[PDB]
RNA sequence: AAGCUCGUAUCAGUUUUAUGA
RNA sequence: CACGGACCAAGGAGUCUAACGUCUAUGCGAGUGUUUGGGUGUAAAACCCAUACGCGUAAUGAAAGUGAACGUAGGUUGGGGCCUCGCAAGAGGUGCACAAUCGACCGAUCCUGAGGAUGGAUUUGAGUAAGAGCAUAGCUGUUGGGACCCGAAAG
């Protein structure tokens, strides 16, 4: 058994109701595999483009020959145009046809296994529910009462974008949407005149069980998306192949996520689907290296640094000192002369 | 139930709930079997500690934790002669499964708050220890209980036990042994345990080396 | 009361002194040896 | 010579992380092996059946070994017998974990199996058929 | 945990570094002690973590409490730190009883 | 380049003795 | 020798795809592969899935067939490791993958001829030793596509 989540009021209050961990929260939260898996998943929502087929081939040049004392590349015939005596049908030329000139049938979107596709979103659950990593993402998740955060069923209800932004607001989710709407910019590019004129942070994720107006509530607020619990979308989850957006669940919803993963009690949903197992059996190694256990096992330790056995090459012959650690009888040497010998 | 109220999100519940608990343990008429449910009491009271980060706070709910083996068949029947009389057949199964949540727990504790349990762990075995009885002899209660040490903490002979448990009962039993105030008790019959242990081949060299230095090097 | 040490610090101090006076032990007896090895030396020398 | 694991997944670098430590510590060669045996690339790290987890416990005086793959552990419907033993792995495919567990042993992760043995005390390392 | 919290923002974003010229990083997590950031250097991957801070003239010292790991609204207790040196760092020092020096 | 045994007595643009045309 | 260079700006050349591999990573694993499709969707995204099919899971042959335990799926020798003794140095035991040696089962041999029984003669094998694959992605090779770019006498 987990410990156990409060679910809050639409007052910001908590509720003498707990709800227990649905058991995708202690999924392996893998950032390599979040990360192979959004790249393949963010190319499928993408078109076509390519450049004329008769582009280029629309002139009607022909190469002059041998010995002519000018360049061999296919030059315009006619006359008195400007353009008659002058280079077409090349990537170098001025009007010429590009070098492998983009065709459509380029590989668009990504064949992805449904497995590592599944695992990838039960990682991208399990990193929302972690708190510092909800902050390290982006999130201005200070002032916000508990992780993962869930609220009563009654936000679901909820008609007017008023009411429903008042209910994020007492939550604490206010930081979080200020964030948001201070953060519009321009875009820096040629994407100003393709349609991507604006950009702005993303906001919250408002996970709902059944749809009661509000989808159409927050569809307004700028950042805040939300997701029914049975699709749960990856792109959403982890955006921009980072872990762990700030998700604000509904009691219905977070009482759903266990039949819709599983755990050890119930079932799954999906079929012949299992959460993955862990290959450690804790995320932390220096429980298990601190432990009373490993450091009774163990050879003593040594400084973290080494403390500089001979640093620099003093010579005895000279220096007296060095020549008395070697050979301590040059003191008796020099006492009795010795090499001043009589016979 | 209580495994909701003592692994509670607030503290005024787990607080209250404790003190439901200590009705709970005063009312003994209920408590007569079914050993899970101590099981999941003591995996409550788990929970119950590992909400509690404060120093303070934590070694008074370290000591009211060994203390709710004191309120839990307090030893004023006082029996004679008496083999288990509803003071000393129950609270076996409310000391194992203390012993086997700690059985289950110990990869899940972090490098933070396993400072809370090695506390935990000795105040709770000051208490069992001096809830033999409130003497020190109670015969069928030491070697029975010392069956329900034996067979489950230091076994010794089964590594589904945690190492470091059993060296952190070494490291601790002989000063919260005379915590309990140079007298004559079943202490060495628990040391011959330990000889088991030495006695014990197909085993790792720490429980071998690690009770046979520290264990048996005391003078005391 | 009084805040205690932690039951792994605890630990630390009791192992740390059984290798300091292990160590200090150790040193000690090897400040001897040295000495009695340049005696030998010394000899060997003459 | 191989010095750092090609793999990304995070957890087998904690390993690497847990097992250069009981490397240099320990000194003793079961962790050496152990150690090197993680670097190891997929195709050199097959998996060894269930079937030769059991051939390998019929070894004359190997009843309370606890046996250690590095690599996966996976199924085998063809054996009905399965002795009550510790194996330790990385990865139990559900069939084999399923298989253990019913028989009445136990399968656990590198890191319990550091913890139970760090020396590694009473163990023995299968391989999988590479040629 | 927090090996899994660090290992992902010391590469795979800290989403508050600056790399300097110099190669080094900075995490500018308003609550950390170094300005630079490392492991338990920084106050997102330690579980662990003690700050000084100023809000006015009032210097507190914040102080981070792995208890409160389900609660990010109250994670910070925090002491005012009289207002003389001397027995500030002394004020400091009980505070610090039992932690990394 | 990688994997496997080994880390050695595995050898060497060398000298020497030994034994033939 | 010779071919290129008056100077300056901008343009300008190993690309994309299919077929077949290499190695590495990831998922699962005797299986594996959602995306032809259907359901659903905040809509070319994401999320679910029926029946099939693809490749692999049990081999020995030429028309006709048969079928893998004398067995801790072997006897020995080694053989990473581990255990006992020894302060060590060593010795002894158990020995993974793998290698060497002696063989067996199965099919196929040279005969014996009760349509081919039966016993002997021997070897043979991408044979069984007791499964390692499938899919995605990256690195890259091979060949075809205009195929690194430009340049020829043509029908």
């Amino acid at each position: 058994s987990r410990p156990q989540v409060t679910v809050h009021s639409l007052t910001g209050e908590a509720t003498a109701n707990a709800l227990p961990l649905p058991a995708v929260f202690s999924a392996p939260i893998r950032p390599d595999i979040v990360h192979t898996v959004f790249t393949s998943v963010n190319k499928n929502k993408r078109q076509a483009y390519a450049v004329s087929e008769k582009a280029g081939h629309q002139t009607s040049a022909e190469s002059w020959g041998t010995g002519r004392a000018v360049a061999r590349i296919p030059r315009v015939g006619g006359g008195g145009t400007g353009r008659s005596g002058q280079g077409a049908f090349g990537n170098m030329c001025r009007g010429g046809r590009m070098f492998a000139p983009t065709k459509t049938w380029r590989k668009w979107n990504v064949k992805v296994n449904h497995n590592e596709k599944r695992y990838a979103t039960a990682s991208a659950i399990a990193a929302t529910a972690v708190a510092s990593l909800v902050l390290a993402r982006g999130h201005r998740v200070e002032k916000i009462p508990e992780i993962p955060l869930v609220v009563s069923t009654d936000l679901e209800s909820i008609q007017k974008t008023k009411e429903a932004v008042a209910a994020l607001k007492a939550v604490g989710a206010h930081s979080d949407l200020l964030k948001v709407l201070k953060s519009k910019k321009l875009r820096a590019g040629k994407g100003k005149y393709r349609n991507r004129r604006w950009t702005q942070r993303r906001g919250p994720l408002v996970v709902y069980a059944e749809d009661n107006g509000i989808v159409k509530a927050l569809r307004n607020v700028p950042g805040v998306e939300t997701a029914n619990v049975a699709s749960l979308n990856l792109l959403q989850l982890a955006p921009g192949a980072h872990l762990g957006r700030f998700v604000i669940w509904t009691e219905a919803a977070f009482t759903k996520l266990d039949q819709v993963w599983g755990s050890e009690t119930v079932a799954s949903s999906k079929v012949g689907y299992t959460l993955p197992s862990h290959i450690i059996s804790t995320s932390d190694v220096t429980r298990i290296i601190n432990s009373s256990e490993i450091q009774s096992a163990i050879r003593p330790a040594g400084q973290a640094t080494q403390k500089r056995t001979h640093v620099l090459k003093k010579n005895p012959l000279k220096n007296k000192q060095v020549l008395l650690r070697l050979n301590p009888y040059a003191k008796v040497f020099a006492a009795e002369k010795l090499g001043s010998k009589k016979a | 139930n209580f495994v909701k109220q003592l692994s509670s999100n607030n503290r005024k519940t787990r607080v209250n709930a404790l003190e439901a608990l200590k009705k709970y343990l005063t009312a003994k008429q209920f408590k007569e079997n079914k050993q899970i449910e101590f099981n999941k009491l003591w995996k409550g009271l788990y929970y119950a500690m590992w909400f509690s980060d404060r120093p303070r706070p934590q070694q008074r709910l370290a000591n009211e934790l060994g203390e709710l083996h004191g309120l839990y068949f307090d030893p004023k029947d006082n029996s004679t002669a008496d083999e288990l009389t509803t003071n000393d057949k129950a609270f076996i199964k409310f000391s194992r499964g203390f012993w086997k949540v700690m059985c289950f727990e110990w990869f899940n504790i972090d490098r933070y708050r396993l400072d809370k349990y090695l506390l935990l762990i000795r105040r709770v075995l000051f208490s069992q220890l001096k809830y033999l009885q409130s003497r020190n002899w109670d015969k069928k209660l030491v070697d029975e209980y010392i069956k329900k040490v034996l067979r489950w903490l230091p076994l010794s002979g089964s590594p589904k036990v945690y190492t470091g448990i059993p060296i952190h009962i070494v490291d601790i039993l002989l000063d919260e042994w005379e915590r309990l105030l140079a007298k004559k008790t079943p202490l060495a019959d628990v040391i011959a345990i330990f000889q088991d242990i030495v006695a014990d081949y197909n085993n790792s060299k720490v429980l071998r080396e690690k009770i046979k230095e520290d264990l048996f090097s005391d003078t005391r | 009361e009084k805040i205690l040490t932690p039951e792994s610090q605890l630990k630390k101090s009791k192992a740390q002194q059984k290798t300091a006076e292990q160590v200090a032990a150790e040193r000690a007896a090897r400040k001897a040896a040295n000495k009695e090895k340049r005696a030998i030396i010394l000899e060997r020398n003459a | 010579h191989r010095t750092a694991p090609k793999s990304d997944n995070v957890y087998l670098k904690l390993l690497v992380k847990l097992y250069t430590f009981l490397a240099r510590r320990t000194d003793a060669p079961f962790n050496k092996v152990v150690l090197k045996a993680l670097f190891l690339s997929k195709i050199n790290r097959p998996p060894v059946s269930v079937s030769r987890i059991a051939r390998a416990l019929k070894q004359e005086g190997a009843a309370n070994k606890t046996v250690v793959v590095v690599g996966t552990v996976t199924d085998d419907a063809r054996i009905f017998e399965f002795p009550k033993t510790t194996v330790a792995a990385l990865r139990f495919t559900a069939g084999a974990r399923a298989k253990i567990v019913k028989a009445g042993g136990e399968c656990i992760t590198l890191d319990q199996l550091a913890v139970r043995a760090p020396k590694g005390q009473n163990t023995l390392i299968l391989r999988g058929p590479r040629n | 945990s927090d090996e899994i919290v660090w290992q992902v923002i010391n590469q795979s974003f800290c989403s508050h570094r600056i790399k300097a010229p110099n190669g080094q990083n900075f995490c500018r997590n308003e609550y950390n002690v170094t300005g630079l950031c490392t492991r338990q250097s920084c106050p997102l991957a330690n579980s662990k973590y003690a700050t000084v801070k100023c809000d006015n003239g009032k210097l507190y010292l914040y102080m981070k409490t792995p208890e409160r790991a389900h609660t990010p609204a109250k994670l910070w207790e925090r002491i005012k730190l009289s207002k003389n040196y001397t027995k500030a760092l002394q004020q400091i020092d009980e505070h610090l009883l039992h932690w990394s020096k």
